[PDB]
């Protein structure tokens, strides 16, 4: 899979795999697995996780 | 976890 786009300015952009919308600097979180980057919402995460924890998207949890 | 959030 590829979420991030080079875009014309010559930055990164990361793209929500749940939405495919970018990140638009609302809360994000990041896969401690794929190292894909999704929107709080789209995966159901609701409050900041204690700093300590590991964070897996719904695609690596499974593996 | 890794978070990150921009106003
Ligand atoms: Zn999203
Ligand atoms: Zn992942």
């Amino acid at each position: 899979s590829m979420y991030v786009i080079r875009d014309e300015w010559g930055n990164q952009i990361w793209i929500c795999p749940g939405c495919n919308k970018p990140d638009d600097g609302s809360p994000m979180i990041g896969c401690d697995d794929c190292d894909d980057w999704y929107h709080w919402p789209c995966v159901g995460i609701m409050t900041a996780p204690p700093e300590e924890m590991q964070w897996f998207c719904p695609k690596c949890a499974n593996k | 976890a890794r978070t990150k959030q921009t106003a």
